């Protein structure tokens, strides 16, 4: 990664180009440094991690500063091990990254490809002043829809929704629709699955969020919104489903 | 911390034992209810025999009964037998949403939607739908007796005895399954000229051979068969004489038959509530032992974690002593 960063720094300073810079896996890089310091004769500080891990990953993220000559759009990945965010690798990473998409295992058990727990991810860019107040407003709406859905899952688990309220069921199917419409295919993703993805733009997404949380899509089906890119594409998919009889 | 994990595991165990307890408990409730609804089979049986008897002998174009007087389509009333304890499945909410559909139906016919009500949860759903005529809310009648049947029966008889409520209808989930019961509205008023009662959907339920919930286990899950045995369809005797009147005895048996169907309907709604509660608790017990296994899985995972922390404490000693 240091060599990759060095050539990227030639791009970002020498070429002064915009550094599209993807890299994976940094947690594997940490694991390598861990076993390396295990070879080195230094006391492994964390669960397996070296003491050196901290300032090392800081030096990693520190070359990854978006320079004025070339800003460094550096997409990296943490092999977030054992689903332990509190693994000191992912913990130590969670500071130094700017925007960590937290990818769930669970939403792929729900089948969402991508399976990001969007609840669990967070943006420095997330602000009304940053994203647009409309964007962050509808975003907070969908986010708290998710949060309420997750809170609803607790009573939903044992008891089931028949004890729940009708506004509770309203929010539940609503955020269920939000989660389903959050599933959209990805562009190259067909090689496992087969779907040609939609490069889903931000505003069509904004209108889809508007329809979903606003309950316009509350007559469209949740399964119809699954891996449905546009709300129009959801509308056509629902038109297929409503045609399917 | 590990002990909190073990603690909520035990909590899940407590609620799981309780969940199986609730499923079997309301199963016992519904078992006594199956006994209960069968315990009147002679009454409605000989009733329907005499009913087809004097309906054969009735034979008239001039006589009338007041319940049999279908009146002007001005106000239909809605009778709502319900359940009482909350979250008894959602037979409460399913029959109440179907009741809201009935509010829409009587708002579509313009027939001035009066609402008879049974059940304290039904009373609360009427009390929380404040934009309707609540006719006479009957309480949550735990194993309802012929007394409360007589009372709300008399409420039916008085109001539908007036044209004020003309042609009222009775909503109840008949206990078809321990799992399924959507609501069904049997045509309560005006009383049936054939005696064969109708639905408010319109389906004339038979006078003679009709369904009645009983319960039997086809395989290890105990089940519910809405069985139908037909009663004796002899008339009364040719040697038998009508000592008071043909016409007034028709007018009298109308209160009797209305009472019989009403008691059966309240029994249907109560048994449906008992069954759906039982099914919800059974499914909850399944989900419970599931969550128990997940929790204990993470618990022993944390047991390994505590062991790993111990191993770490061991490891520092290896450079220490």
């Amino acid at each position: 990664g240091l060599t990759a960063l060095t050539m990227a720094e030639y791009f970002r300073d020498v070429n002064e180009q915009d550094v599209l810079l993807f890299i994976d896996n940094i947690f594997r890089f940490v694991q390598a440094g861990s076993e390396v310091s295990a070879l080195l004769g230094r006391m492994p500080s964390a669960v397996g991690y070296q003491p050196t891990l901290s300032t090392e990953m800081g030096s990693l993220q520190e070359r990854i500063t978006s320079t004025k000559e070339g800003s460094i759009t550096s997409i990296q990945a943490v092999y977030v091990p054992a689903d332990d965010l509190t693994d000191p690798a992912p913990a130590t990473t969670f500071a130094h990254l700017d925007a960590t998409t937290v990818l769930s295992r669970g939403l792929a058990a729900k089948g969402i490809y991508p399976a990001v727990d969007p609840l669990d991810s967070t943006s420095t860019m997330l602000q009304p002043r940053i994203v647009g107040e409309e964007h962050y407003e509808i975003a907070q709406r969908v986010k708290e829809t998710l949060q309420r859905y997750k809170e609803l899952q607790d009573i939903i688990a044992i008891l089931g929704l028949d004890e729940l309220s009708e506004e509770d069921r309203l929010t539940v199917a609503r955020a269920r629709k939000i989660e389903r419409f959050l599933s959209q295919p990805f562009f190259v993703a067909e090689v496992f699955t087969g779907s040609p993805g939609k490069y889903v733009g931000l505003a069509e997404t904004i209108r889809g969020f508007q329809l979903i949380l606003s309950g316009e899509l509350d007559s469209l089906p949740e399964q119809a919104f699954y891996l449905v890119g546009n709300i129009d594409e959801a509308t056509a998919k629902a038109m297929n489903l409503e045609m399917e009889s | 911390n590990l002990r909190e994990l073990r603690d909520r595991i035990g909590s899940v165990k407590n609620t799981q034992k309780i969940t199986e307890a609730m499923k079997l408990v309301a199963a016992a409730k519904v078992r006594r209810a199956q006994e209960a609804v069968v315990n009147g089979r002679p009454f409605s049986e000989t009733l329907v025999e005499v009913l087809y008897n004097m309906n054969e002998q009735l034979q008239t174009e001039d006589v009338d009964v007041p319940l049999t007087k279908i009146r002007t389509v001005k106000k239909v009333a809605l009778m709502v037998v319900t359940g009482d304890r909350g979250l008894c499945g959602g037979f409460n909410n399913m029959l109440l949403k179907k009741a809201e559909s009935r509010i829409a139906e009587l708002k579509k016919l313009g027939v001035d939607y009066t609402i008879i009500s049974i059940g304290k949860k039904g009373n609360t759903y009427f009390i929380r739908r404040p934009e309707i005529p609540v006719d006479r809310y009957f309480d949550g009648t735990n194993l309802p007796t012929a007394k409360e049947a007589q009372a709300i029966a008399d409420d039916v008889f008085s109001l539908f005895v007036s044209e004020e409520v003309d042609k009222v209808e009775m909503l109840y989930t008949k206990f078809v399954s321990l799992v399924k019961s959507d609501p069904v509205i049997h045509t309560l008023l005006p009383l049936s000229p054939k005696g064969e009662i109708c639905d408010i959907n319109g389906k004339c339920v038979d006078a003679a051979e009709d369904e009645l919930f009983r319960l039997t286990t086809k395989e290890g899950k105990l089940t519910v068969e809405r069985d139908m045995i037909k009663t004796e369809t002899p008339a009364f005797s040719p040697i038998l004489e009508f000592e008071q009147d043909p016409a007034q005895i028709l007018d009298a048996l109308l209160p009797l038959y209305l009472n019989s169907q009403i008691l059966r309907a309240l029994q249907e709604s109560l048994a449906s509530e008992l069954a759906a509660r039982m099914t919800a608790m059974s499914n909850a017990t399944d989900n419970a032992n599931e969550l128990k296994k997940t929790l204990s899985i993470n618990y022993n995972r944390a047991r390994q974690a505590k062991i790993t922390g111990e191993i770490l404490e061991i490891v520092a000693g290896a450079n220490a002593c």
